Order: structure tokens, then C-alpha cells, then sequence
């Protein structure tokens, strides 16, 4: 059904052109199901195959969002968004409550297929042409362009802001000790009430939007070993960390003092002021590896008075909004890695600690993956932006296997980390 | 004849108005025979005369082949592309014969020219206008305008691919199991049905295509069964490149080393273990392509190695998904790897090679899993599958590799092969420190003006010791005094360092490296029982450092 509800002229900042951006090579059971996916869409009057008049370009992908079972199709509109919507940031920019992470619970739902009924402005929808892959370059590929709101994309969750608010009160009046941001297809709901009377408020949620319209969050399902039911149910109480921590036993020998010395001097470029020439004076001597030596007088001052800087770090805590977030981590211990989020070097607004049993699928990759999409998340309800990622990864390597275990429904910008740093320790930052 | 297929709308970048050149007269034979086809081009309509309005020249070229007996012209449109807006990319890759189905019966037809049926926007056509004034000038209004899209032009290529795809699709419905495929002024039609029940579909997508517009003047399969698809040598179960003659000279440039390396680089498709390492080791030089590089005995080794190769034919197998999918690899050393994937054994369906080049000293690990992907990547591009892994690594050492490295990755489907080259890590630096053996607190400068240099150590027993350097720079002092250190020690030893630069590559655990101390080292690595290797600041650092750089130091 074509929808006779009028649009929203879509204009970006001129002087940038559409996004012409090489589509990856996919998977045949991705490219089928991509295939499937689009031709329901078709008749569904969503999108629309085009011409070659039609330069611009944005890749799909093929996610299993849900529990595994059905494909999702994913867009990467990452240029789009900077292409446009950099300037539709301020236009008609959706602003975050600071709150939402002093917050005790919080979940998130798909709100994706909500943009769907509303139309797109008739002269933008060249933009948002994609191609779906043709296997070893046989055939041309399928192209075609959105005729309505684009999931992936940051521009349709600000046109449907009206819209959502407005669906939103009846809720937000009867339940106002509640908190929603909408960052894209997700909304994030905060609670300061505990489990049990959460989930059935959010299930009230979840009810309330399907009544007002065929809005649907979709399933409520379990997975892991202690089984869950119903939404990601974050809880930002605890979003807070020292993962820092100095060998509260090993130092007695020389190396022990001597490796020490390094990570205290590496402290020295986040934390100000750290005393370590004290110490690394009984060192000197050029004195045997392995050497018992037990610490002294003075040196010992270098170590307490500064091992609680290391509990108590303050400074430049402010975050500039002009600038943007980068978050990277770092391979560490088996089932462990670890992230640091900072705006400008060393100054780390966030600092955390990512460990998936070792056991269930020991893989590396989905690990990092998975890394990376709660990383994300932790900026989104802190800070409503999506971080650059400095990943150590081949850069190949990610661009085959990403997709794979990517349960999100946005992608962060990402970089490529091509060399190994000093930084890793037995639990480290940045 | 033209097609009544819809034509699509092109419209110049913005704000931007077309061609206006009005050029200059040519009272030649030329001019006629320029008439010749115009008022003949516009009786099949390709083109037709407008009125002396607004429509803005285009210049016209009479020109004609050496002696192609009939003279033939053409109008370029250089300003003319510059100004019509953006297509979608129509190259955008081409098929690889690796991943082709096995086809009793293929055709080819012949559209060229078939530009020249499409039709071209009405609201773009009087851009394409063009005058060509005769004996005085007297006469200028021979004012012709295109109605097809014109040869050579921008949107040429893009549209008709579109406007074919268009076209075959009531055809590719009406006997589905049959597959075209298409490129330029070529058509790939391929299918398993008996040569009579085959070439009798063939006459009839021939009478289709003529029924909108487009011609096939060749009566049937006119190109010959063995075909040049893009240099590629194709027969219905097999494929390569017959023509691949690279000569041999005695005193050649850049400009055709160049050549070379790229006729060897296409090679490296089916011929197996073609080498360009050297071969192309040399073009490093700041690129003046009139250079002449004298070879090196490497690089004359290489060449003749590949020529040994590359003097026997060795075709290509066809791609059958019904069988599974596997891939080889193997090591041919100094950075060169080689692979090969079949399904059917010494079925070759496709080979090629990876090379870590540049960024010196690896480890080997990190190789073969920088290959996997290559290939990884390019099956994917091809058969959009990812094969099984012949690979000849102990999975031991695959273990505790990925456990230890910091970068991350992931290998697939992969089982274990002999040969010879094989890959392991023949050591590993302690993680603690060694108890009973000596300490090496080392340290290594340069005056980096000066280039001398002076590499040295201290020990927990005072054992020291410097040697002098020259010409050498503060990191390769730096090494050497590790070496130095690995040299004077015992079977066990713990080595200390300054420099940070100078523990990364240790534990990187590279081997085979074109530099000469490295490799030293690392012999001394695995000559060695166990080591630990630590690391202090440079400057600052204490632990013996406030002396070991003390000792190390003289001249400014
Ligand atoms: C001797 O020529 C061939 C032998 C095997 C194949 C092809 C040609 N193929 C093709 O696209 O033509 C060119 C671009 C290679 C198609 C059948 S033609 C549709 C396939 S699936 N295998």
C-alpha cells in the first residue's frame, strides 16, 4: 500500500555527494537469503529496483539478529550518516539524558520496523541505493533504493521523532520514574526498580507500543547456561572501574621491581606525579635476575602514596561533544580483553574490563566482535555516539568475518591496529 | 533499427551546461564521406538533422583505419563525458574462470553496434549535436544529432547493459535452466542441452534480440569454441591463457620489467609456483620508466626458473558445487608462499601467491594465516564459499601461537599436510626469568650524525664488554648488542634492554630475514636452551642502565 502521507525534504550539506561505496563479497546462503529478504520487500512496496542513472552506493549485509534462524538484513550506512545527517545532528538532532547511565537497569528493543510504514522523500531515495552481490561477478548486481525509512540509517529514527514521542506519552505519563532514548531501531529504557517489576513494565512497554501500532518488539526468548527471557537488560549501577591493580605479593625479586618500574612509568603519562625514582634506585646496582631483594627505607614512599593515586584518579573527567570518542581494546588473558574509551590520549573517560566464558566457543573473532558491540553500547547510553574503533585485527580478517556473530543493528566506524604495544600487562588500560 | 525499449533519464552535473565547439572546417575528401554515413546513419535512424536552434557542436573526426576499405568515421565526445552526471560502475569486476560451471554447449554473439539500436533520452539529445560545413562554408547547415546512444560515450556502456539486462530477462524466463552472461559487444549464452535442442535456442534469443532492435549479422556460433575472453583461453571443460610469451632481452628497463612482472603476475593463475620475487624486487627504484636495472643473479634465477614453468601448458578444471571445496598451501621461502584449490585431486581449479612485502621481518605463522585470508577472501569472491585448509602446520603450534600473539584471527576448517617446508616456531623466549643463569644487562647508541656507533653489555658478574661499530645506526647498535649479549653467554642467559623497538622483533620470533645480523640472532635464539628477555626505559632507567649507557658512550 502506498501511503499518501507527506514527507520531509531531505537535504544534505552541500559540496558532498552521495556515497559510492564498494560492496563486500558475501556468502552464497547470505546472498540468497538477502535475495529472499529483498523480493518480500519488493511487493511490500518498501524498495524499489533502479537504473543505471543511479550511480551511489551502500553495502547489505545478512545478520541472525533474532536467536539464529531468520536472516536480517543489515545496512551499512555509515556514509550516509556523515554524509547527511552530521547535519541532521543539529536539525533535528534526538538529545541524550545524562542520566540514563547513574541509571540502576536499562533495556533495549527493536524499534526498526516502526519506520517502515512512513514514506521517504521522493527526491533523496537515490541515496540510499545498495547492491546486492552477484556470486563471482555472474550476473549484473541487484540494485535497488529505499521508498520509505531506512533502518540502518540515523536520518529515519529523527524523522520518526515526532512520531515516537507522540506514541510515546501515554507511557511516559502513567510512568514517569522512566527513562527512553532512541538511538536508531533501539530504544533504551530505564528503571530504578528492580528485576521482576521491571521486565513486567517493560512488557507493559512492549504491549503498549504494539497496541498503538503494529510496531512490534520483536520475541522474547533464552540462550546462555543460567537462561534468560526477555531484551538486553543492562545495569549501569555498577558501570564503574579501577581494572588498574598492582601485584599485591610479587615484590620481592629484581624483575619483579624492574617490570614495575615500566608500567609505573606508562601510569606516569595518564596519572600525574607518580614517585617510582625512589624505588628504582635499589635497582642500580646492576645487581643479578631473580635476586631476592627486599625494599627499603625511602623507596617504599614511592609505593603507598602512589598506589592510591591509582584509587583515586581525577583531572580532565570532562568530555568534549565537539570531538569524537575512540575506544580500543586489547587481546589479553584467554577469555579475557580489555577496552579503553578516550577522546584526546590518555585521557580515559571509560575504562573496562570484557571476559566471555572460555569454554562455549573459544573463538577469537566473535569474542572481539562481540567485544566491540557492548563497548558500543556502553557509549550509546553514556553518551548517545558510537565510537571509532582502533582494532587489533587484520584488516581482511574482520572484513570477512564481522557479520558473522553482529546481533546489533548499527555499526561503529572502525580502524585497523597493525602494531603491538607495550600497554598489555597482566590487567591493563590506556 | 531501433529499439522501442524505454530509455532512461541522463542529465548533466549540476548546474553545468554541454559541449559548445565549433570546429574547424576540413574541405577534404573527408567531408563527403562523412555525408557518406550521416545521411544514411540518419535513414536507420541513429542520428537525425536539427534545426539551426539552441543544440551546442561536438567535434566530428572523418577519419578512417589504414586502408579499412570501408571508411569509417566517429565523433569524440571528450567534453561531452565531462559534463553528463554519474553511472553506476559497469566494470565493476569480471567473472573469474575459476568459478564457472562445466557447459556442454556455449555461444557467443556479437554486439557491437548494438549501442547503436539502443536509444538515447530525448531531453539529453541535443547535446550530442555536431555541424560539418563542405566546399565554402557556404553551406552550414549539415547539422546532425544523435538518437542512439553514441560509441564511446559515457552513459553508453551503463545503459545498454541495463537495457540488455532489461531484454533478456522475458527470454531468461521463458527457459529458465539457460544462462547469458554479458560484456561489451560479447555474449556468453551456455547451457546442457543436446547441440541441435541447443542451437536451435540460440537462432531463437538471435530473433528475439532482432525483434526489438539489436542485430547479430553472423548467421550462428560465429567465434571460434576456443575463446579470448579478456586474454583468458576458454574450451568447454578447461581454461588458461594460450598466448603467455614473454621474451628475453640483455639490457632492459623499467618500463618493461614492469610488463614482465605483470605477464608473470597473470600467470600466477593456473601455472603453479611461479616466483616474482626478485623479479620484481628490483623495480623498487624511484620509477623512470626509461631506466635500465641491471639484473642480479637472483633475479636471473627466477626468471629462467619461471621460464622452466612456464614453457609447458597446464590448463584450469571447471567449478562443480555439487563436490566440495579445498585448498592447499605451501611455503616456497624468502616471504614467498604458493596455493592451489581443487576438488577433484590434480583437478587444479585455481592457483596463486602471497608475499609479505615491505614490512620486513615476520613471523612465519603470521604468513601462512596472512595467506589463508588471501585466499579465504578471494573464494569468496568467487565461488562464495570458503574451502577446506591443506595447510603444514602442527596444530600445537597454531595453539599456543594465537594464545600468544596480540592480534586476533581466526583459521576455519583446516587439517594437517607433510612436505618438507614446514612451518613451526623453533623457539620461544622464557616467559619467567631464568634462576640459575647470568644476567646480560645490555645497551647499544649511535651518533646519529656520525653514524659510529659502540654496541655493548654488563653482567650480574661483571662481565663487560664493547665493541665498536661504524656506519650503522642506533638500532642496528642496538641488536647487535643483543647478539652480542646471546654470543658471550652460556646455553640459559637473561637478557635486559633499553630500547623498546629493539625487544618487539625478538618476540615477534621472525626467521629467514634478508638482513644479515637478524638472522644471526635468531640462530643464536635457537641455538640457545632458554631466555628471558626484559625491558627497562631508555633514559631515566636504573637496574644497571644508569651505567651500561655510560659505557657505551664517546665522541660527542
Ligand atoms: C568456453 O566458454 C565457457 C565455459 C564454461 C562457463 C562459461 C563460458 N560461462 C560465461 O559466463 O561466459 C564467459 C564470461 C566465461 C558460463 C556459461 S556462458 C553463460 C559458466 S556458468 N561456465
Amino acid at each position: 500500500p502506498i501511503s499518501p502521507i507527506e514527507t520531509v525534504p531531505v537535504k544534505l550539506k552541500p559540496g558532498m555527494d552521495g556515497p559510492k561505496v564498494k560492496q563486500w563479497p558475501l556468502t552464497e546462503e547470505k546472498i540468497k537469503a538477502l535475495v529472499e529478504i529483498c523480493t518480500e520487500m519488493e511487493k511490500e512496496g518498501k524498495i524499489s529496483k533502479i537504473g543505471p542513472e543511479n550511480p551511489y552506493n551502500t553495502p547489505v549485509f545478512a545478520i541472525k539478529k533474532k536467536d539464529s534462524t531468520k536472516w536480517r538484513k543489515l545496512v551499512d550506512f555509515r556514509e550516509l550518516n556523515k554524509r547527511t545527517q552530521d547535519f541532521w545532528e543539529v536539525q533535528l538532532g534526538i538529545p541524550h539524558p545524562a542520566g540514563l547511565k547513574k541509571n540502576k537497569s536499562v533495556t533495549v528493543l527493536d524499534v526498526g520496523d516502526a519506520y517502515f510504514s512512513v514514506p521517504l522523500d521522493e527526491d533523496f531515495r537515490k541515496y540510499t541505493a545498495f547492491t546486492i552481490p552477484s556470486i563471482n561477478n555472474e550476473t549484473p548486481g541487484i540494485r535497488y533504493q529505499y521508498n520509505v525509512l531506512p533502518q540502518g540509517w540515523k536520518g529515519s529514527p529523527a524523522i520518526f521523532q515526532s512520531s515516537m514521542t507522540k506514541i510515546l506519552e501515554p507511557f511516559k505519563k502513567q510512568n514517569p520514574d522512566i527513562v527512553i532514548y532512541q538511538y536508531m531501531d533501539d530504544l533504551y529504557v530505564g528503571s530504578d526498580l528492580e528485576i521482576g517489576q521491571h521486565r513486567t513494565k517493560i512488557e507493559e512497554l512492549r504491549q503498549h507500543l504494539l497496541r498503538w501500532g503494529l510496531t512490534t518488539p520483536d520475541k522474547k526468548h533464552q540462550k546462555e547456561p543460567p537462561f534468560l527471557w526477555m531484551g538486553y537488560e543492562l545495569h549501569p549501577d555498577k558501570w564503574t572501574v579501577q581494572p588498574i591493580v598492582l601485584p599485591e605479593k610479587d615484590s620481592w625479586t629484581v624483575n619483579d621491581i624492574q617490570k614495575l618500574v615500566g608500567k609505573l612509568n606508562w601510569a606516569s603519562q595518564i596519572y600525574p606525579g607518580i614517585k617510582v625514582r625512589q624505588l628504582s634506585k635499589l635497582l642500580r646496582g646492576t645487581k643479578a635476575l631473580t635476586e631476592v631483594i627486599p625494599l627499603t627505607e625511602e623507596a617504599e614512599l614511592e609505593l603507598a602514596e602512589n598506589r592510591e593515586i591509582l584509587k583515586e584518579p581525577v583531572h580532565g573527567v570532562y568530555y568534549d561533544p565537539s570531538k569524537d570518542l575512540i575506544a580500543e581494546i586489547q587481546k589479553q588473558g584467554q577469555g579475557q580483553w580489555t577496552y579503553q574509551i578516550y577522546q584526546e590520549p590518555f585521557k580515559n573517560l571509560k575504562t573496562g574490563k570484557y571476559a566471555r566464558m572460555r569454554g562455549a566457543h573459544t573463538n577469537d573473532v566473535k569474542q572481539l566482535t562481540e567485544a566491540v558491540q557492548k563497548i558500543t553500547t556502553e557509549s550509546i547510553v553514556i553518551w548517545g555516539k558510537t565510537p571509532k574503533f582502533k582494532l587489533p585485527i587484520q584488516k581482511e580478517t574482520w572484513e570477512t568475518w564481522w557479520t558473522e556473530y553482529w546481533q546489533a543493528t548499527w555499526i561503529p566506524e572502525w580502524e585497523f591496529v597493525n602494531t603491538p604495544p607495550l600497554v598489555k600487562l597482566w590487567y591493563q588500560l590506556e | 533499427p531501433i529499439s522501442p525499449i524505454e530509455t532512461v533519464p541522463v542529465k548533466l552535473k549540476p548546474g553545468m551546461d554541454g559541449p559548445k565547439v565549433k570546429q574547424w572546417p576540413l574541405t577534404e575528401e573527408k567531408i563527403k564521406a562523412l555525408v557518406e554515413i550521416c545521411t544514411e546513419m540518419e535513414k536507420e535512424g541513429k542520428i537525425s538533422k536539427i534545426g539551426p536552434e539552441n543544440p551546442y557542436n561536438t567535434p566530428v573526426f572523418a577519419i578512417k583505419k589504414k586502408d579499412s576499405t570501408k571508411w569509417r568515421k566517429l565523433v569524440d565526445f571528450r567534453e561531452l563525458n565531462k559534463r553528463t552526471q554519474d553511472f553506476w560502475e559497469v566494470q565493476l569486476g569480471i567473472p573469474h574462470p575459476a568459478g564457472l560451471k562445466k557447459n556442454k554447449s556455449v555461444t557467443v554473439l556479437d554486439v557491437g553496434d548494438a549501442y547503436f539500436s539502443v536509444p538515447l533520452d530525448e531531453d539529453f539529445r541535443k547535446y550530442t549535436a555536431f555541424t560539418i560545413p563542405s566546399i565554402n562554408n557556404e553551406t552550414p547547415g549539415i547539422r546532425y544529432q544523435y538518437n542512439v546512444l553514441p560509441q564511446g560515450w559515457k552513459g553508453s556502456p551503463a545503459i545498454f547493459q541495463s537495457s540488455m539486462t532489461k531484454i533478456l530477462e522475458p527470454f531468461k524466463k521463458q527457459n529458465p535452466d539457460i544462462v547469458i552472461y554479458q560484456y561489451m559487444d560479447d555474449l556468453y549464452v551456455g547451457s546442457d542441452l543436446e547441440i541441435g535442442q541447443h542451437r536451435t535456442k540460440i537462432e531463437e534469443l538471435r530473433q528475439h534480440l532482432l525483434r526489438w532492435g539489436l542485430t547479430t549479422p553472423d548467421k550462428k556460433h560465429q567465434k571460434e569454441p576456443p575463446f579470448l575472453w579478456m586474454g583468458y583461453e576458454l574450451h568447454p571443460d578447461k581454461w588458461t591463457v594460450q598466448p603467455i610469451v614473454l621474451p628475453e632481452k640483455d639490457s632492459w628497463t623499467v618500463n618493461d620489467i614492469q610488463k614482465l612482472v605483470g605477464k608473470l603476475n597473470w600467470a600466477s593463475q593456473i601455472y603453479p609456483g611461479i616466483k616474482v620475487r626478485q623479479l620484481s624486487k628490483l623495480l623498487r627504484g624511484t620509477k623512470a620508466l626509461t631506466e635500465v636495472i641491471p639484473l642480479t643473479e637472483e633475479a636471473e634465477l627466477e626468471l629462467a626458473e619461471n621460464r622452466e614453468i612456464l614453457k609447458e601448458p597446464v590448463h584450469g578444471v571447471y567449478y562443480d558445487p555439487s563436490k566440495d571445496l579445498i585448498a592447499e598451501i605451501q611455503k616456497q621461502g624468502q616471504g614467498q608462499w604458493t596455493y592451489q584449490i581443487y576438488q577433484e585431486p590434480f583437478k587444479n581449479l585455481k592457483t596463486g601467491k602471497y608475499a609479505r612485502m615491505r614490512g620486513a621481518h615476520t613471523n612465519d605463522v603470521k604468513q601462512l594465516t596472512e595467506a589463508v585470508q588471501k585466499i579465504t577472501t578471494e573464494s569468496i569472491v568467487i565461488w562464495g564459499k570458503t574451502p577446506k585448509f591443506k595447510l603444514p602446520i602442527q596444530k600445537e603450534t597454531w595453539e599456543t601461537w594465537w594464545t600468544e600473539y596480540w592480534q586476533a584471527t581466526w583459521i576455519p576448517e583446516w587439517e594437517f599436510v607433510n612436505t618438507p617446508p614446514l612451518v613451526k616456531l623453533w623457539y620461544q623466549l622464557e616467559k619467567e626469568p631464568i634462576v640459575g643463569a647470568e644476567t646480560f644487562y645490555v645497551d647499544g647508541a649511535a651518533n646519529r650524525e656520525t653514524k659510529l656507533g659502540k654496541a655493548g653489555y654488563v653482567t650480574n658478574k661483571g662481565r663487560q664488554k664493547v665493541v665498536p661499530l661504524t656506519n650503522t645506526t642506533n638500532q642496528k647498535t642496538e641488536l647487535q648488542a643483543i647478539y652480542l649479549a646471546l654470543q658471550d653467554s652460556g646455553l640459559e642467559v637473561n637478557i635486559v634492554t633499553d630500547s623498546q623497538y629493539a625487544l618487539g622483533i625478538i618476540q615477534a620470533q621472525p626467521d629467514k630475514s634478508e638482513s644479515e645480523l637478524v638472522n644471526q640472532i635468531i640462530e643464536q635464539l635457537i641455538k640457545k636452551e632458554k631466555v628471558y628477555l626484559a625491558w627497562v626505559p631508555a633514559h631515566k632507567g636504573i637496574g644497571g642502565n644508569e651505567q651500561v649507557d655510560k659505557l657505551v658512550s664517546a665522541g660527542i
